[PDB]
């Protein structure tokens, strides 16, 4: 749910 | 908790932006509200270059359209425009 871009 | 929002935009400069994003949603309205800037990773490109800023929403990266899409439609999105990124990335956020 957290995604790191 | 929305508010009322401008869009803004700004280019950063380039691993990746070092942000973290999560997708909003008010379950009394069952609804998607879009993906906010959760934290700016210390050190990472977008800590260094300072113009995003925690609880922005995406709009829009190099011009890839965010809106119009559920939470988890919007994160693909998001991961496929940041897959082919020195470089620059074109950011387009709603804050309030």
């Amino acid at each position: 749910t957290i995604i790191t871009l | 908790e929305f508010g009322t929002r401008e869009f803004l935009t700004f280019e950063v400069p380039l691993a990746g932006l070092g942000v973290s994003v999560k997708g909003n949603r008010s379950k009394e309205n069952h609804a998607d509200l879009g993906i906010f800037v959760k934290s700016i990773i210390n050190g990472g490109a977008a800590s260094k270059d300072g113009r995003l800023r925690v609880n922005d929403q995406l709009i829009a990266v190099n011009g890839e359209s965010l809106l119009g899409k559920a939470n988890q439609e919007a994160m693909e999105t998001l991961r496929r425009s940041m897959s082919t990124e020195r470089g620059m990335i074109q950011l387009i956020v709603a804050r309030r």
